[PDB]
């Protein structure tokens, strides 16, 4: 799911790792064609601080 | 095998919960066998409002949604539910019929 | 305690009014119509009453009207359990006025003392008052026919015609129209009847549901007499009127 | 006739001559266009091109520079080019932008906007003061702190004490504060702008204060001025949906304007006219009881004032004749002005139906007894008997 | 919930007395006073057609006062105007409707 | 509704044909029209009837309006309405709102669609002004005056309150006797029958009996339409009613 | 919104009430004489919450106190400005929380932190949840270099019920104070302080209106001196007395009661 | 007005697309009962009778009713205890119909939007009309309809909003070809004073 409102299927690229693409992992994509280039950590909201 | 607590779907966002059951029930159907775990029904139980706030109509509005899945123009084929109750008092006759 | 499950059922509002008055008075309006009329012969009084059924024996029934005393006689709209109490206590004070003076009671006594036990259950006591609202139909020597309205907080008041109970507005505008000075005795009888099928408390006025009396002076020598029509009697004088 | 023949002569030499002088001076400049000009014209056609977007100025960077943002969602870093320069700008000016390669290329709208059109009024009010006639004590109130600092703000630096500063117009509906308003800045001999503030409302963001700046910036160029912002209690603390919201715009927006009132400088010169229904149909986060001084309290016309109000609009009311004003007044118990308004019409109604001319008193009973006809109280002999 | 105007006269006694009780338990001497509805209205009336100094001279010029002070509120003719004179020493005379409507018709002609 | 359609005739068409004679005899011109009763009167009806021989635009907007949203929200569709409606002159708008909104925002001027109608309703008296008088009618629909909206509340504010009674006998027997030559004749003319038997609190009541009847006379296979047949249907329509009267009628106190 | 060190005193502040003098043993105290603290072992205090009703003249003591303990006088006031929008307002909060602290004999006033960098609004006025990026740069900024050289840290919440429990913790505050509706007395002082600005009459009971009155707040009787200015204007008077007050009084308490 | 195509790279109008296009599904399973008949019903077979009566007979017959005079068959309220089908009575009936058929329910009626929900019912009702005869049928309007008129805060207000779009749009205007609207309750204590009838 894009940051640009889309929702894209993509074939898996061979660079990244099944096992880390995960439900929420937060994903870098190529801007043109769309295909997962690498893999960002996760960021956490205000709300997940205070609790922490 | 869906474990989804009752008092887990509610939002006060009108028709969320009616929303949620309505797609758990069309994965179900989809990945037949399977049983639907509606565990502590209890928490969107009880019966009437109208006279109550719009939370409320919602929780009788979701209550009517699993009402509509069972039976009406959908139904079970090897779907399947257990509904789970921890006190029968809460519970209500529509869905101890 | 005792403290504990009261929660001042008779005082003040902010705009001065009292709760239980209040609440009393849609409690008659659910009540059947009762109207009164005073000729200058008489006073009719005529009555639909709140029930009615096949099975009900409404032959015998005198639920709505009641003799207090030889001269006064009352309608009732309103609680019947209610207005039960305040009938034999009329009934005990006109009794206690002929036993000490040896005089029939005015009907402006009568209606003052019965007046004053509703003011007093708010004033103290934390009673309920009666829910009942009564037109009295009184002859006296001193003003003749004399009609009289009461309320369920305690005040009393004189009219000439009247209607209190169900369809209390409805039946006023009318009788408003209609009314005259001039009207006998057999004048009003026939526009009570009408008023009662302008005020019907369902998609008909019967005989049967009809109860209806009225205090004559037409009685030999300037006596009074006070009949109690039966619903045949009552019968008669729907075809005589043309209600039916 | 022969008043008609000065005017006549007036009138005709100043029109007709200007006509013909407007005639030959569009051919005369024209003509020429060689030098100076012809260079002027061709560069700012260059620098621009077709279209041109609108554009907003938000603020400008030392070093000929500016932060734009535009009606598209994105916002831009554009450089300040032509003829219009930083000095010749200001903030929060609506300001032309080249489409394919932003930058300002110019300026005609110079801060027009169809929010600024309906502002802007700098003429006299319509009502002049007892139009507005009678709650005198209410404009006895309006008129201490709205006209009199204005004219002399001399009184409050002799009695030793801040001049005041707006006010609140709050209390009964149908006492015509909304007509008021007018009554008095006529009076004064000021300039009036008026706006409703349901149009500071936007569901887009960032412009919801946007409107509200611009009255102020207008209000200093005009001074003195009274400023009606009508219904300021529309902006209110209201919700439209609460799932899907509408509920942040109109805090952002109540916010913009409590700052402008003091944060305006100093001034009984930039008064505010803030009319309300009450003060609890308003978001409760208030400014201080003195920053917005004196709260007018309207309240229902007594017997003597609906005397005064029902004897404007039936003068106004033609054929009646068989109507005498006291009696109306008798069987009426007090009421606003508004419900005499309808009560006068309804009895035109009654009269067309029947079709006579004339209007009776018998006929406006029967008004009466349609306006007063669900307001029945049968509890007042409730307590009472 | 009620308040008492009362008045009258003591024995072998010329001396008007208008007193005012009122549900609180306090009374107060007047000399004019009003209470119910619009006792503010009839009040501010009284301050400008009564002088303490210097009451209404005559039975009558006191009796058309009342009559005129109810006239602002009530009006509606001498139907819903009532008026009871007590003159010294037992003497109550009520004044019916048609002597009202005389005393109406004085005020109105001569306003 | 006898009164109600000679009431509405001076409303409605004479302010259009002629501004000035309307404000000539009496005074001023009518800021709207509130049409209140209890449903089933056919007051939707009454406004589609009139509109015909006004000649004008009848548009009707059906519900809220807030329910545009596909090209942009509907929370300014109520204002510019003002706007739309002075383009397609001569024309009549039935803004229909039944209401349910009930006496919670009447308190204040709360809600958001209150103030859009406020709005809408403070542009409006610009209406006899902005191309003189009026030729534009704003007939407002709604059930009652307690679930109303604060901007429309008190009598007159827009302008016009006219509550439509509960049809008579007299009335119940008239609006019976339309239906009656759309459907076959009575033999006998029974039509009296129905009329005295019940009297409804609507115009739905008469036309609910018509229906019921033509379920009877279809079985029966015969298509005329008797007293029989009528015996039946009005004692169908009755049920429904007697059933909730036997019960303040007996076991009562 | 900052100002700088501005003049005012106890004088100009109508009344003294127990709540100036926990505000001069968190202020004065450790800044005159940090020794005896020291000596004691006794933490000096720093943190101060001021809450009450609004116009009470919370801001007329902290700049009293501003001018008496010599220490410049940085407010801020939150919701007041513009800078809330999604930590926008955070930045507002680091930059002079800093700024101040490199300052010497310095007070920081955070003003109105019921929200802007108070709790969540989600279910208030608006649907608001900008305000807890703001809340979250608050918190740590008070524990990144204390003690810190005598400086003292200011907070004004109207309602102490609107304020996050992380803020409430210790050594963000170490006094708690309600500010109390002044009494008869006492505002017969405060009025002291406009009337003597006034043009008034001499020999006026100041006590008279005080008495009239019923619990005001100070800002209250400033209007009243304002409003009782007005009816003076109208009758041609520029030299007012006790009556423009009488009046002035019944304006207001029949006006506000009612409502707000 | 009416849904309609455009080209993706011309942009303009090329062709042309029924208005049934870009509304509501209808019926979201195939639009037939099950196995289950009227041998299998075990009811109220007279009940089931009327309601035969009432939705397919003027479907089939339009001349049958012209001939008695009357308009056609008005909405159906199926109300009663449950375990009676009372929902499986209109899917039995519509089965042998041979006419369309719609499904949506109550609870599809709702939104989290701001006139979305009224919007949503809207499309169902001129979806009828263009796909006529049709057989409507709703399967809740329990909560959906409010007996007491609340707006507490906002997200009271749409739910009542679909309400009054309902009632209004329910109504005759040009005259229905369906079988009025068909909707069925657990109980009607939770529908409106008045404004069903
Ligand atoms: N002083 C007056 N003299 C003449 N007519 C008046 C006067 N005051 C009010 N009216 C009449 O009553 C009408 C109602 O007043 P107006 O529209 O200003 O109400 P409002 O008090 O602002 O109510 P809301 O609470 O709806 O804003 C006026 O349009 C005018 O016709
Ligand atoms: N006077 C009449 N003559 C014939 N049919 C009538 C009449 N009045 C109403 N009806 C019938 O009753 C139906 C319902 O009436 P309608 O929906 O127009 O009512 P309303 O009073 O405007 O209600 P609401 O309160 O729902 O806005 C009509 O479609 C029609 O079939
Ligand atoms: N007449 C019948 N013959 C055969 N089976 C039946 C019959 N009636 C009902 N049943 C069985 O019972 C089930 C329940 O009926 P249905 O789903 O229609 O309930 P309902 O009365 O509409 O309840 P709710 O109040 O939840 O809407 C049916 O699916 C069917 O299996
Ligand atoms: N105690 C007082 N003596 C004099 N004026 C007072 C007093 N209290 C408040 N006021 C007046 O009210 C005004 C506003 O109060 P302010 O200092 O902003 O306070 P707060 O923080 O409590 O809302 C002051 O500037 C002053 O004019
Ligand atoms: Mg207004
Ligand atoms: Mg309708
Ligand atoms: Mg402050
Ligand atoms: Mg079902």
């Amino acid at each position: 799911k894009t940051s640009s409102r889309q929702t894209v299927f993509l074939p898996m690229v061979g660079l990244v790792d099944p096992d880390k693409l995960k439900p929420n992992d937060l994903v870098g994509v190529n801007k043109d064609s769309y295909l997962i280039l690498d893999t960002l950590p996760s960021e956490f909201d205000s709300r997940v601080k205070a609790m922490e | 095998f869906i474990f989804s607590p009752a008092s887990g779907i509610v939002d006060k966002y009108i028709g969320e919960s009616a929303r949620i059951i309505r797609e758990m029930f069309a994965y179900a159907k989809e990945h037949e066998p399977c049983i639907i775990f509606m565990d502590e029904v209890d928490a969107i139980g009880g019966r009437r409002f109208s006279e109550g706030t719009s939370a409320d109509r919602e929780i009788q509005r979701t209550l009517m949604e699993l009402l509509t899945q069972m039976d009406g123009f959908d139904n079970l084929g090897q779907t399947k539910i257990i509904m789970a109750t921890n006190r029968p008092d809460t519970l209500d006759p529509a869905l101890l019929r | 305690g005792s403290r504990r499950y009261d929660s001042r059922t008779t005082i003040f509002s902010p705009e001065g009014r009292l709760y239980q008055v209040e609440y009393a008075l849609e409690s008659i309006s659910h009540a059947g119509t009762a109207i009164g009329i005073m000729a200058s012969d008489g006073i009719v009084l005529a009555a639909e009453r709140k029930v009615t059924s096949t099975l009900l024996e409404q032959d015998t029934s005198t639920e709505k009207l009641y003799k207090l005393n030889d001269k006064i006689a009352v309608a009732v709209a309103g609680l019947t359990a209610d207005a039960e109490i305040l009938i034999n206590t009329a009934r005990i004070h006109a009794q206690n006025y002929l036993k000490t003076y040896n005089e029939d009671i005015p009907v402006e006594i009568l209606v003052r003392r019965l007046s004053d036990i509703k003011q007093g259950y708010t004033q103290h006591g934390g009673l309920r008052p009666f829910g009942v609202s009564f037109i009295y139909a009184g002859y006296d020597d001193r003003y003749g026919y004399q009609l009289y309205t009461s309320n369920p907080s305690g005040n009393y008041t004189g009219w000439k015609a009247i209607s209190v109970g169900a369809n209390t507005s409805a039946a006023q505008t009318l009788l408003q129209m209609d009314y005259k000075d001039d009207m006998k005795v057999d004048d009003a009888i026939e526009l009570a009847l009408k008023t009662l099928s302008k005020t019907t408390d369902s998609s008909a006025l019967t005989y049967d549901r009809l109860e209806f009396a009225t205090i004559r002076k037409g009685a030999n020598d300037g006596e009074v007499y006070q009949k109690i029509f039966k619903p045949q009697e009552i019968k008669d004088i729907l075809v005589k009127t043309g209600i039916t | 006739t022969r008043c008609k023949l000065k005017l006549l002569r007036m009138e005709r030499i100043k029109d007709h001559l200007l006509l013909e002088e407007e005639f030959v001076s569009n051919s005369e400049i024209l003509k020429p266009f060689e030098k100076k000009q012809e260079e002027e014209k061709k560069q700012l056609e260059e620098i621009r091109g077709n279209p041109l977007s609108i554009g907003t100025l938000e603020e400008i960077i030392d070093d000929d520079h500016a932060i734009v943002t535009s009606p598209t969602m994105p916002d831009y870093y554009v450089s300040i080019l032509s003829f219009v320069d930083k000095e010749l700008l200001e903030p929060g000016c609506s300001v032309l932008l080249h489409h394919k390669t932003m930058s300002i290329v110019g300026v005609l709208q110079d801060d027009a906007d169809p929010m600024v059109s309906v502002m802007k009024m700098d003429k006299s009010p319509t009502e002049s003061y007892s139009d507005i006639g009678g709650l005198e004590s209410q404009i006895q109130e309006i008129k201490e702190s709205v006209e009199l600092p204005l004219t002399h703000p001399e009184l409050y630096e002799e009695m030793g004490i801040k001049p005041p500063k707006g006010v609140i117009l709050y209390g009964a509906p149908g006492t015509g504060k909304t007509l008021l308003a007018k009554a008095v800045a006529n009076q004064t001999s000021a300039t009036f702008l008026r706006i409703v503030g349901s149009e500071l409302i936007q569901k887009y963001l960032g412009d919801g204060p946007r409107l509200c700046r611009q009255i102020f910036k207008v209000a200093g160029e005009n001074a003195p001025s009274i400023v009606f912002i009508d219904e300021i209690d529309a902006i209110g603390t209201k919700r439209y949906d609460s799932n899907s919201g509408g509920e942040r715009e109109i805090q952002r927006t109540m916010l913009e304007l409590l700052n402008q009132l003091d944060g305006f400088d100093d001034r009984g010169d930039v008064k505010v006219i803030m009319a309300t229904n009450k003060i609890e149909t308003l978001d409760p986060a208030l400014i201080r009881p003195g920053r917005i001084d004196r709260k007018i309290l309207f309240e229902n016309p007594d017997l003597s004032t609906k005397k005064k109000i029902l004897g404007i609009h039936t003068s106004k009311m033609n054929l009646s004749e068989d109507v005498n004003l006291e009696t109306l007044v008798t069987t009426k118990d007090d009421l606003s002005g508004a419900d005499i308004q309808a009560m006068c019409t309804e009895a035109g109604l009654l009269a067309l139906r029947e079709r006579r001319m004339q209007v009776t008193a018998e006929d406006f009973k029967q008004a009466k007894e349609r306006v007063m006809k669900n307001k029945v109280e049968e509890n007042l002999e409730g307590l009472y008997l | 919930g009620v308040s008492t105007l009362i008045a009258g006269f003591d024995p072998r006694d010329d001396e008007p007395k208008l007193y005012q009780t009122e549900p609180s338990g306090i009374y107060s001497s007047w000399s004019a006073q009003t209470i119910g509805r619009n006792s503010k209205t009839v009040r501010e009336f009284l301050e400008k057609n009564y002088d303490r100094k210097e009451p209404p001279a005559t039975v009558e010029e006191c009796v058309k006062l009342t009559v005129r002070s109810l006239l602002e509120v009530v009006q509606t003719g001498a139907k819903n105007i009532e008026i009871t004179v007590v003159k010294p020493d037992s003497d109550i005379v009520a004044l019916s409707s048609e002597e009202i409507n005389q005393y109406v018709t004085q005020i109105e002609q001569e306003k | 509704l006898t009164k109600q359609i000679k009431e509405i005739k001076e409303v409605i068409e004479l302010p259009v044909k002629h501004p000035e004679l309307f404000e000539s005899l009496g005074i001023a011109q009518p800021k709207g029209v509130i049409l209140y009763g209890p449903p089933g009167t056919g007051k939707t009806l009454l406004a589609r009837a009139v509109a015909h021989h006004t000649d004008c635009k009848f548009i009707r907007v059906s519900g809220a309006e807030l329910v545009q949203k596909y090209i942009g929200e509907g929370s300014r569709m109520v204002r510019e309405l003002f706007v739309m409606a002075r383009e397609h002159a001569p024309s009549i708008i039935f803004m229909d709102e039944i209401d349910s909104i009930g006496s919670t925002r009447v308190e204040g001027s709360g809600g958001g669609d209150s103030e859009v109608q406020r709005t809408m309703l403070e542009l409006l008296n610009q209406l006899d002004g902005f191309e003189t008088s009026k030729n534009i009618k704003i007939i407002m629909a709604t059930n009652r005056l307690d679930i109303l909206d604060p901007a429309l509340l008190r009598p007159g504010r827009i302008d016009r309150k006219i509550e439509f009674p509960p049809p008579s006998v007299a009335a119940r027997a008239e609006i019976l006797r339309i239906h009656s030559r759309k459907m076959n004749l009575t033999r006998g003319i029974n039509l009296r029958k129905v009329a005295e038997k019940m009297n409804g609190c609507s115009g739905a009541d008469v036309k609910g009996v018509c229906t019921e009847a033509g379920m009877y006379a279809l079985r029966e296979r015969r298509i005329h339409v008797t007293q029989e047949d009528f015996e039946l249907a009005v004692g169908k329509v009755m049920n429904k009613n007697q059933e909730t009267a036997i019960s303040v009628a007996k076991l009562f106190k | 919104t900052v100002e700088e060190k501005p003049d005012v005193t106890y004088s100009d502040v109508g009344g003294c009430k127990d709540q100036i003098e926990k505000l001069r043993e968190v202020v004065e105290l450790p800044l005159l004489s940090p020794e005896r603290f020291a000596t004691l072992g006794i933490d000096p205090p720093k943190g101060i919450l001021l809450y009450g009703p609004p116009g009470t003249g919370k801001t007329l003591c902290a700049r009293a106190v501003a001018n008496r303990t010599d220490a410049t006088f940085i407010r801020v006031i939150g919701s007041e400005l513009v800078q809330k929008y999604v930590g926008e307002g955070a930045r507002m909060v680091r930059e002079l929380f800093e700024m101040a602290r490199t300052k010497k004999a310095c007070i920081i006033f955070f003003d109105e932190i019921d929200a802007v960098g108070g709790a969540r609004f989600d279910d208030g006025a608006g649907g608001d949840n900008e305000v807890q990026r703001t809340m979250l740069e608050l918190i740590t900024q008070l524990d990144g270099f204390d003690p810190r050289g005598n400086i003292k840290v200011m907070f004004a919440t109207n309602r102490p019920n609107t304020l996050d429990p992380a803020l409430l913790r210790p050594g963000r505050i170490d006094r708690k104070v309600e500010f109390s509706l002044p009494d008869l007395e006492g505002r017969a002082n405060i009025f002291r302080i406009h009337s003597k600005s006034m043009s008034v009459e001499r020999g006026i009971r100041w006590e008279l209106i005080s008495r009239l009155c019923p619990n005001s707040t100070g800002a209250e009787l400033r209007s009243v001196c304002t409003e009782a200015g007005m009816f003076a204007i109208r009758a041609r008077r520029k030299v007012a007395t006790e009556k423009d007050f009488l009046k002035a009084v019944d304006k207001v308490i029949s006006g506000y009661k009612k409502f707000s | 007005s009416m849904s309609v195509a455009l080209h993706r790279h011309s942009n303009a109008l090329v062709d042309i697309l029924p208005p049934d296009s870009d509304s509501s599904i209808s019926v979201m399973g195939e639009n037939e009962k099950p196995d289950v008949t009227y041998a299998d019903v075990g009811g109220l077979d007279m009940q089931k009778q009327e309601i035969r009566e009432a939705v397919e007979l003027p479907l089939v017959q339009a001349d049958l009713y012209e001939q008695i005079g009357i308009d056609p068959p008005r909405g159906v309220l199926l109300y009663g205890p449950p375990g009676t089908g009372k929902t499986m009575l209109v899917k039995a009936v519509a089965n042998s119909t041979k006419a369309a058929f719609i499904r949506v329910n109550g609870s599809e009626f709702v939104h989290k939007y701001l006139g979305e929900g009224p919007r949503m019912v809207r499309d169902v009702f001129r979806l009828a009309r263009e796909n006529a005869p049709s057989i409507i049928f709703i399967d809740e309007v329990d909560s959906i309809a409010t007996k007491r008129f609340d707006a507490q805060t906002g997200s009271d207000r749409e739910v009542q909003r679909i309400l009054i779009e309902l009632l209004t749009q329910m109504d005759g205007f040009d005259q229905s070809t369906n079988v009025k609207v068909i909707m069925a309750t657990n109980r009607a204590d939770t529908l409106d004073p008045a404004l069903l009838r």
